[PDB]
């Protein structure tokens, strides 16, 4: 029970708009909460992150004066505010708490408007059948710690955390899943490929900011 | 000469100020890369000296790879590890 | 005539003094009992001011009935809880 | 996968014995190890206590001169030096640390010599039929702050901790057991009692030093 996230909204280009995040369940109060942009039939773009401790907030440079992060500590809550909407902001919006461990994303708000350390994923599409064993892989640009996790994207859903650090299995993942790797090389190995396990893997790595994802690997059968 | 008394209260101060340095903010940064390579290669996290610290510590996932919150929380003081590789016990 | 700040100031030293008493030793004192008190009474346990104290809070056992070392790690801040009472927020 | 006790030894009046305490699971490096006396047909007895922290050591004026605590921190392990033996030290030894919450008991060292706030458990003796609903009562001498617990003895057997706090079920404890109370009167209610629940009930306070046991509870079937 940890994440709730604020409701659809949909709007005009010049508008402004407050898209909100609660935790329980974290030391919300001395954490890290970052906000992540999803664009229709598009990647995964880290927008900027809030140091709940200080206060201190950064933002990727193109939401440098667009984006702004508050927050409301007793409420345990995140707020994003962004500001001169345009067709390019329509997205899905993630919250993602960080520190003490790694955490699931909430399940998205959707907002639509209408009128460095780069992460390598291999391969970029994979057509298989039941039962046999995939192997897909994650290269970093750097030495990233060991400081990655492997999500599942189903279709028009919320990633959902498979592996975090590099090695540990996410509570109730299935134990046919298995991280491995070290420095700059990591690998996600899916044991006996099952059908509820079908859809886009992602890699990302937590080392500093920005955060940045792997192209993303879509398995499917045939 | 270098004395064992002394090499270990320098690697341990060493190690003091790359903490200090790790859990100011989430930037990867070299002190959060030799905290991490400490905490690794000793099997610890954090040191007793330094306990204002273990928050941060946690906040900033700078223990090693494989163990929980509780287990890092109460993991081995790097400064004991620090001495134990100077006076060869392990 | 009692100022809102300087009491509120007072009464998070009062505590600070009672958390640093209580966290010496195992011995039951009044310290334990007033921080025991307070932890209650407000829902929190130890201050961010005295992080330092965090570890040694949950080796006496310091923090409230019901909740884990994990969420009384992670307990509201009593600094902050005692702000609240004389602000009147809650 | 916590405490783990030394073997019995069998001895004359006049020898000196060291019983020992490996933990495991627990920050024996930061803490405070107990040792608890149970005499054959008599009550549980505090011997003395090890904060592992700086080093002190307190003990039961009894057991002043005798008693010796000593840790070897690496290895995690706690030593009772007992020296000038005599019929009156053939007890069972446990082991209790305390601290991070709190825990379950050793097993137990048999230790074979061959040639302060006052507890109040009631009733003494229960005779009762499964199925049947019972509540155990205990009472301290001064508010104990809810820093209680109850444990079941089952003849030649460790103390099993059922509940600690005033009202925290231990884990693996059936949900038929509930502890209640406050101040200085506390409470153990057995719901639809069962056959594998037959014992001795004990009750403690950790409300500083010395640790000090209610009378007992003797539950039997008629």
């Amino acid at each position: 029970v940890r994440l709730h996230q604020s409701a659809a909204q949909l709007v005009q280009p010049g508008a402004s708009v407050r898209l909100s995040c609660t935790t329980s369940g974290f030391n919300f109060k001395d954490s890290y909460l970052h906000w992540v942009k999803q664009r229709p039939a598009q990647g995964l773009e880290w927008i900027g992150r809030i140091d709940t401790g200080n206060g201190n907030v950064k933002f990727d440079p193109k939401f440098q004066d667009k984006a702004t992060i508050t927050t409301d500590i007793p409420s345990m809550t995140a707020y994003l505010h962004l500001s001169n909407l345009t067709s390019e902001d329509t997205a899905v919006y993630y919250c993602v708490p960080y520190g003490y461990g790694f955490h699931s994303w909430g399940d998205g708000t959707t907002l639509t408007v209408s009128s460095d350390i780069q992460m390598t994923q291999s391969p970029a599409s994979l057509s298989v059948s039941v039962g046999e064993t995939v192997t897909i892989t994650c290269r970093a640009s750097e030495n990233i710690y060991r400081t990655l996790a492997w999500y599942l994207q189903k279709q028009g859903k919320s990633p959902q955390l498979l592996v975090y650090g590099a090695t540990t299995l996410a509570d109730g993942v299935p134990s046919r899943f298995s991280g491995s790797g070290s420095g700059t090389q990591y690998y996600l190995k899916i044991n006996s490929l099952q059908s509820e396990d079908f859809g886009t893997y992602h890699c990302q790595h937590f080392w500093g900011t920005p955060w940045t994802f792997g192209g993303g690997t879509k398995v499917e059968i045939k | 000469f270098v004395n064992k008394d002394q090499i270990a209260k320098d690697v341990k101060q060493f190690y003091d100020q790359a903490l200090q340095q790790a859990v100011v903010d989430d930037d990867a940064n070299n002190a959060k890369a030799v905290v991490k390579t400490f905490h690794e290669t000793l099997d610890c996290c954090g040191s007793s000296t330094l306990t204002a610290l273990t928050t941060s510590v946690l906040k900033n996932n700078l223990c090693p790879s494989g163990s929980n919150i509780i287990s890092n929380l109460f993991k081995e003081d790097c400064h004991q590890k620090i001495d134990d590789l100077f006076s060869g016990k392990h």
